[PDB]
């Protein structure tokens, strides 16, 4: 049956903030994003310069 | 002979990566060619204005410059003349062509220093060691009438009688004209000649390494970041049995 | 027309009137025993060399049989002190030493 | 070439998780190190032996031409 | 090899009938590369140094084999160029051809890049034509208001035509061509 | 006026290296200037002393340099 | 920033060989 | 898109496939900072190295596009040899279009970079135009006619030096356009990867996976290129350039830029005129056959131990052709580079596709 | 002993530690492609997951685990009968075309 299709266990990949599974994970989303947004915007400036 | 002999490694103030040339040195190697050299090398490439904000200030070169007369014209009437030297003109070539100067050097051509250190192996390393490397032939050793033995010249035997010694010039700075203080500012001034943008590169090759220092992190986070959705995948083969 | 008009183009890339022969005059008293003069001749070096008596000797020497290009010495200069030569090296063109 | 007209595929199962839910360098160095040894002993019986044999000429070589342009070798 | 040489060129469906007017097409393709072969020729014997650059060109025309024939055809190629550019616009507006928006655009684009091509190639010879077309021309940039001085003299290299424009309009006029192309 | 570089060279000939350098120098010129007839000249021995003396002259010098 | 900072560092490397900083000897205007 | 960003690419190449947008880069490099030298340049030969010189001391950053372009020659030919080394290694030569496109590709970039050395007309400008256009002179009948042709007379002159500068202006973009022929022939395979297996079932889109793998790769281009340009502007180069040529003098230790050492020793090795220049057209003519001497069953040599110890000799082998090449012809040099040179042509003809065969064997295939 | 030497090429040469069996290694020329084609859908789609997962395992510059490996011993040739008969009759197709 397609319901024995079970995801693996990705915790040893998840970021620490998204690791307990009954916590949501829109909390650190924003800094998550905001993160590698930083990383962006700041290889976009650099290049510029 | 077919032996060589290879010029060790100076300290020099401006060997390091982002270590600049020393320009007192280059002030003081540039009275060395202007009373010394200048009389047998001719410079094709630095004119006076080059020496400005590097060794001179601009009043200074313009004096320097005056101090010779350089070949103008033709005038109203169709005539050369002489006039002093000015900041746009180039050094003055001892020379009117290397027909001349081999036959004023026993035929041997002095050549132009514009880039000799960039022009040969050992830079100022070897014209250094070639400067304060006179010696007396080695027992067997027999030079024809003209030649002087230079352990550091290739051959061993070149047509350049040594052409410093102590107090072969006064500095302006009082410095002591000794031949290997001579030599040291010489071959400053001589890389500055083949080199003026000497400074320049390393004060850029500085900013490029702190880009690169930052720029080469980021992009390579933004390469695991994309990549981490292959990185971590995983597959299952689910046949019908 | 195709014929013409290509040989015309390739012939602008050969020799041009300006660079096609005058011969050379040398004084021989300036170049002392021992000594290889070189000058530019026709667009190339021209060896006017002076030869000592052990040179020539040792040239005289040669198994000629051996050599690539056989040729005695004598075939090759009028005045055995004298050797007159094209500055080219015979392989890709650069001046012998 | 493209996607829809590649090849076929049956019975495979693709897991993935959004880049922003995950690190990016899990384990970085305590399980890369230890493949970037396993690599390079994967294949240093197959690249060393001629860059030492490189080395070996080079060195006989330098030596055997310096030797040959003195008087006593 | 096949496709793209395919249908692209044989197969090509053309209407039945399009006139002599439709031939300026090709006809300025055959203009470019004339130009293109000739002025490459040339290229192989000009020097852009002010104190060479006329006299390049006189040594084309006198010393260098055929070197008249490929100069007068490069100097008599431009001219036939834009009597087939001028037909070939006409052809356009005449039978509403810039309908084809993208086509004329493109077109049009190529109208200027082929008038700043020839006129750079005009001042390589460096006779006094060259020169005051060279000085005109370029100094219509200074009508533009407060920069067109400074783009003027970033153009030249200078306060003037001199050495310094010479050599790169060789440049320019060199890649143009292959641009336009 | 005395050169530094003549004092550097002085204390740098001083070394062991530099030394047996000049011990085989000599050592061929006894060899070469003996002979009316020979090929022989001591640019070896010369090249090989200058070489271990000029190493440690480098090393010291500039520090004697304005 | 960056520039300013950067030649700081490249001039305080170079403290007293840049013509900047032996300048002031032969000026006096 | 379908030509770039949703171009099917297979999700394991390394960065051995970085080579082809390196030299895409390295191409357009080139081009920039030479189209801004040509601004200055003049063909003349009274006047050539002086307007190199002038570049270079007058000309705003005139220093730093010189160098750049010199040292971008350099950067090319690295990304070239490991581009090859890429496509020997892992069977890449299998797609034979792009593969020859890819040798004539080498050829082209070879001549052009040939020329360029010679514009400055410094002694080795000189001297190499001399001996490489002599090499047509080995040609039965016509050779020292089509020598002849080339020069614009009878010896390297100024209608040379005007002739290469145009060359070597246009031979560029000829490379660009034969480089998007060699891209499009490869769109219609995909490309190869590191197994040699076809990865039809494990294509990621070329964006953003490669896009920013290559970026990547682009940064440290530009790094390796702006620490020689900036910390060693001249250490891949010869200091008899900064000597204006002299047609009556050849250098005593005159030697080729660094990236044809292997070749000129190969041609070196050789003792007879003919024997030697066809040895040197041979050494990267073979390219052209190594998919017909292609005897594995498997396309990639990642899976044939025996085949990457002889790859990895090749590879040394060429190092030592490389150092021979900068030494003098003198024992034990001589020999060495003959041995090099023979060990060269026998790895490639006949010990590689030996060496096929033995792995088939042991295979059972 | 041949085979002492086999299995350690078998080895050396490392497929199998990408799980991979040596027909799925082939070089895959117009003969291949159409045995490839006439494998009967079990063994096609098994072929296909090996190699997804020795693309997979490659991309990550990994290996299995070794109890995973193939192993020489077990290692078959499941398109040998196939390429056989596609070699064989194009073979034919060549004899009738040479006629
Ligand atoms: C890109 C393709 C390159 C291939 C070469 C293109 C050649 C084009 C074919 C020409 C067809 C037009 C006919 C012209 C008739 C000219 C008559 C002629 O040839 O007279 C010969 C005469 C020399 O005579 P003599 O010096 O006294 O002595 C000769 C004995 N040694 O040469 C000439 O007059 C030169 C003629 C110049 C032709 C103009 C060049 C045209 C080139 C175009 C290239 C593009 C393609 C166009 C398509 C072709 C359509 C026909
Ligand atoms: C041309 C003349 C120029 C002179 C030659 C000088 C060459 C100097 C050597 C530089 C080469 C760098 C070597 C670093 C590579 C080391 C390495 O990792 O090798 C092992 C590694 C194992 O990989 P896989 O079999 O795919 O398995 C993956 C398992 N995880 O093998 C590879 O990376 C193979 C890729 C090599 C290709 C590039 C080789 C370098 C090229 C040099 C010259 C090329 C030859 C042809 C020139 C003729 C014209
Ligand atoms: C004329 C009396 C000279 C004076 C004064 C100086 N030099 Fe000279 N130099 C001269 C000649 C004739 C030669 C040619 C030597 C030969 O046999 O070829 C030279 C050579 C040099 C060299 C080049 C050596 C080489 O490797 O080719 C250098 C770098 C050099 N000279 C430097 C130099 C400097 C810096 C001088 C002033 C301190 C100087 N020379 C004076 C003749 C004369
Ligand atoms: C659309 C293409 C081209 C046009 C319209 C064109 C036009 C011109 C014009 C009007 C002149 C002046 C001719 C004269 O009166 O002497 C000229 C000169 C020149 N052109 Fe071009 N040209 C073209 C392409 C090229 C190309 C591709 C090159 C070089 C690769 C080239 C090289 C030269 C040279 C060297 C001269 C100087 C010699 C001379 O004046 O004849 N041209 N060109
Ligand atoms: C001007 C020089 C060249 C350019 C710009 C160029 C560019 C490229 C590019 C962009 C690719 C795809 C990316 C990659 O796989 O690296 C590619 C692939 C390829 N190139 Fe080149 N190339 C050049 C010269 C050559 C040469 C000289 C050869 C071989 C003699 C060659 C053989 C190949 C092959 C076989 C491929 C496919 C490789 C594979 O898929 O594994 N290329 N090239
Ligand atoms: C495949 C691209 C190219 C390669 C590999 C290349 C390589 C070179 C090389 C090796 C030199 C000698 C540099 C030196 O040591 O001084 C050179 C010189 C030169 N190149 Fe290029 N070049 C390329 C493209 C171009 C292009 C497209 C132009 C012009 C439109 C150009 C213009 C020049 C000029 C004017 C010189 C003489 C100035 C100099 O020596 O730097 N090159 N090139
Ligand atoms: C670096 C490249 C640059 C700056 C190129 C810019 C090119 C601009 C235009 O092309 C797009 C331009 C050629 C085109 O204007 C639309 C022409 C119709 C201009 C026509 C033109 O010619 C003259 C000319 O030739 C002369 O010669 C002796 C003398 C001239 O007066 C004394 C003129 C003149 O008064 C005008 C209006
Ligand atoms: C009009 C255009 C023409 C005639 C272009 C032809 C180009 C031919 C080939 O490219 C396809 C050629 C560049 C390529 O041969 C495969 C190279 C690897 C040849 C390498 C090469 O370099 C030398 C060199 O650079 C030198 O400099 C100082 C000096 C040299 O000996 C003294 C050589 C030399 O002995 C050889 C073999
Ligand atoms: C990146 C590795 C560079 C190896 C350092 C030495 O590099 C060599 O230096 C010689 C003169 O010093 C040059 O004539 C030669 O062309 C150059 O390859
Ligand atoms: C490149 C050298 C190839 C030598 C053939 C390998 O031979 C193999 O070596 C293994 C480990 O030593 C042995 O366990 C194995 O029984 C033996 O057949
Ligand atoms: C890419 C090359 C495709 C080759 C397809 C071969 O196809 C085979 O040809 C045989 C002829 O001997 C037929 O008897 C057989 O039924 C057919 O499947
Ligand atoms: S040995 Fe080759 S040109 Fe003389």
């Amino acid at each position: 049956s397609h319901t024995d299709i079970k995801v693996p266990d990705f915790s040893d990949y998840r970021r620490p903030e998204v690791l307990d599974s009954t916590k949501s994970s829109k909390e650190s989303s924003e800094a998550r994003k905001g993160f590698s947004y930083l990383v962006t915007a700041t290889t976009t400036v650099g290049v510029a310069y | 002979s077919d032996l060589e002999l290879h010029p060790p490694s100076y300290p020099w103030s401006h060997r390091g990566l982002l270590s600049s040339l020393d320009h007192t040195s280059i002030r003081r190697g540039f009275q060395v060619y202007k009373q010394v050299c200048s009389s047998c090398h001719s410079m094709d490439y630095v004119a006076y204005r080059h020496l400005v904000g590097v060794c001179y200030t601009e009043d200074e070169a313009k004096a320097l410059a005056e101090e010779v007369e350089v070949q103008d014209g033709p005038n109203e009437d169709g005539e050369m003349f002489m006039r002093p030297g000015k900041l746009s003109d180039y050094f003055p070539k001892p020379y009117p062509n290397p027909e001349a100067a081999r036959a004023a050097n026993n035929g041997a051509l002095p050549p132009d220093l514009s880039y000799i250190v960039r022009a040969r192996h050992g830079g100022e390393d070897y014209v250094f060691s070639l400067l304060t490397g006179y010696c007396e032939p080695p027992t067997g050793v027999s030079l024809r009438e003209g030649l002087y033995f230079n352990p550091y010249f290739p051959g061993q035997a070149i047509g350049m009688a040594p052409p410093i010694y102590n107090e072969v010039l006064e500095f302006d700075d009082g410095t002591p004209a000794t031949m290997s203080q001579v030599a040291k500012d010489v071959c400053t001034f001589l890389r500055w000649a083949a080199e003026p943008e000497h400074d320049h590169r390393k004060r850029m090759g500085l900013k490029m390494l702190l880009m690169m220092g930052l720029l080469l992190p980021l992009v390579y986070a933004m390469k695991r970041h994309k990549w981490s959705v292959l990185k971590s995948r995983k597959l299952a083969y689910r046949p019908p049995k | 027309a195709a014929k013409n008009v290509v040989s015309q183009f390739v012939s602008s890339m050969s020799a041009s009137a300006d660079v096609l022969m005058s011969k050379i005059e040398i004084k021989l008293s300036d170049i002392p025993e021992g000594k290889n003069m070189a000058f530019k001749w026709r667009g190339k070096p021209l060896f006017v060399r002076h030869r000592t008596k052990k040179e020539i000797d040792q040239e005289a020497a040669v198994e000629v049989s051996q050599l690539r290009d056989p040729q005695h010495d004598l075939e090759r200069v009028k005045k055995p002190e004298w050797v007159i030569l094209i500055g080219v090296c015979t392989h890709l063109g650069c001046v012998p030493i | 070439r493209q996607f829809g007209h590649l090849t076929r595929v049956r019975h495979v199962i693709t897991y993935s998780l959004s880049p922003f839910e995950q690190r990016a360098f899990p384990h970085y160095f305590s399980k890369g190190i230890p493949n970037v040894l396993r690599r390079t002993r994967a294949c240093i019986l197959r690249v060393a032996p001629p860059f030492v044999a490189f080395y070996l000429v080079y060195t006989w070589g330098t030596q055997e031409f310096e030797k040959s342009k003195r008087k006593n070798p | 090899l096949m496709k793209i040489v395919n249908n692209a060129f044989i197969d090509l469906p053309a209407p039945s009938n399009i006139s002599s007017w439709w031939n300026f097409g090709s006809l300025l393709g055959i203009c470019l590369i004339l130009q293109i072969l000739t002025g490459l020729f040339l290229a192989m014997h000009y020097t852009s140094d002010t104190t060479t650059a006329f006299s390049s060109v006189t040594h084309i025309c006198r010393d260098v084999n055929y070197g008249w024939i490929i100069r007068y055809m490069h100097a008599n190629g431009a001219s036939m160029f834009f009597i087939c550019l001028y037909m070939h616009v006409g052809r356009g507006l005449y039978y509403g051809s810039y309908t084809f928006l993208e086509t004329w655009n493109i077109g049009v684009i190529l109208l200027l890049t082929v008038m700043a091509t020839a006129f750079m190639g005009y001042v390589l010879p460096w006779g006094q034509m060259s020169f005051w077309g060279a000085t005109v021309i370029t100094n219509l940039l200074s009508a533009i208001p407060y920069i067109g001085t400074n783009l003027v003299e970033w153009i030249w290299g200078g306060f003037s035509v001199d050495k310094a424009t010479l050599t790169r309009f060789f440049a320019f006029h060199f890649i143009l061509p292959f641009i336009i192309m | 006026l005395v050169d530094p570089l003549t004092t550097v060279r002085e204390q740098c000939e001083q070394l062991e290296k530099c030394v047996k350098a000049r011990e085989r120098l000599e050592l061929c010129d006894e060899r070469v200037s003996s002979r009316s007839q020979t090929e022989e000249d001591c640019t070896e021995e010369l090249l090989d002393f200058l070489h271990a003396r000029d190493h440690c002259v480098a090393h010291k010098l500039f520090n004697s340099l304005k | 920033a960056f520039d300013q900072g950067a030649d700081a560092i490249y001039e305080h490397i170079n403290e007293g060989k840049l013509w900047k900083h032996i300048k002031h000897k032969y000026e006096n205007k | 898109n379908n030509a770039f960003i949703d171009l099917p690419a297979p999700s394991n190449i390394s960065s051995w496939w970085n080579f082809g947008s390196l030299l895409g880069i390295c191409l357009i490099l080139q081009i920039l900072t030479g189209l801004f030298l040509a601004m200055h340049y003049t063909s003349d030969t009274t006047t050539a190295f002086s307007s190199v010189t002038h570049i270079c001391r007058d000309v705003n950053y005139g220093w730093i596009i010189r160098y750049m372009h010199a040292n971008g020659a350099s950067m090319f030919f690295i990304c070239l040899y490991m581009h090859v080394g890429r496509g020997l290694y892992y069977g890449s030569y299998t797609f034979l279009e792009t593969w020859n496109i890819g040798v004539i590709l080498l050829l082209t970039v070879m001549a052009t970079a040939f020329m360029g050395y010679v514009l400055p007309w410094g002694q080795m400008s000189f001297w190499g135009a001399t001996v490489i256009t002599n090499l047509l002179s080995a040609i039965p009948y016509i050779g020292t006619n089509l020598v002849e042709w080339i020069w614009g007379g009878f010896s390297v002159d100024k209608a040379t030096l005007t002739r290469f500068f145009a060359f070597h202006f246009i031979l560029p973009f000829i490379i660009m356009a034969i480089a998007m022929v060699h891209l499009l022939f490869l769109h219609e395979t995909g490309s190869n990867n590191p197994t040699g297996i076809s990865s039809d079932v494990d294509k990621i889109p070329f964006h953003p996976y490669y896009t920013i793998k290559d970026i990547l790769g682009a940064l440290l281009l530009i790094l390796a290129l702006m620490l020689l340009v900036l910390f060693a502007p001249d250490l891949l180069g010869d200091p008899d350039n900064y000597t204006p040529a002299n047609p009556l003098n050849t250098p005593p230790h005159i030697k080729p830029e660094w990236y044809f050492l292997f070749a000129y020793a190969i041609l070196r090795s050789i003792p007879n005129k003919l024997g030697g220049v066809l040895a040197l057209a041979f050494s990267i003519l073979i390219l052209a056959l190594i998919p017909l001497l292609h005897t594995s069953k498997q396309r990639s040599m990642m899976f044939r131990p025996l085949s990457q110890c002889l790859f990895w000799a090749l590879v040394a082998d060429l190092l030592t052709l490389t150092w021979i090449g900068g030494q003098p012809v003198e024992h034990p040099y001589i020999t060495i580079g003959q041995l090099a040179s023979v060990l060269y042509f026998l790895l490639i003809l006949v010990l590689m596709p030996t060496a096929g065969t033995i792995e088939n064997k042991l295979l059972k295939w | 002993w041949l085979e002492g030497i086999r299995k350690w090429y078998y080895n050396a040469a490392g497929f199998n530690k990408l799980g991979l069996m040596r027909d799925d290694t082939i070089h895959e020329n117009d003969d291949v492609k159409e045995a490839i084609r006439r494998l009967p859908e079990n063994l096609y789609d098994d072929r296909v997951f090996r190699i997804k997962r020795a693309l997979d395992l490659s991309m990550r510059q990994q290996i299995l685990p070794k109890e995973q490996w193939t192993k020489y011993e077990e290692d078959k040739s499941y398109l040998e009968p196939y390429l056989k008969e596609v070699i064989r009759e194009r073979k034919e197709r060549e004899e009738w075309a040479k006629k």
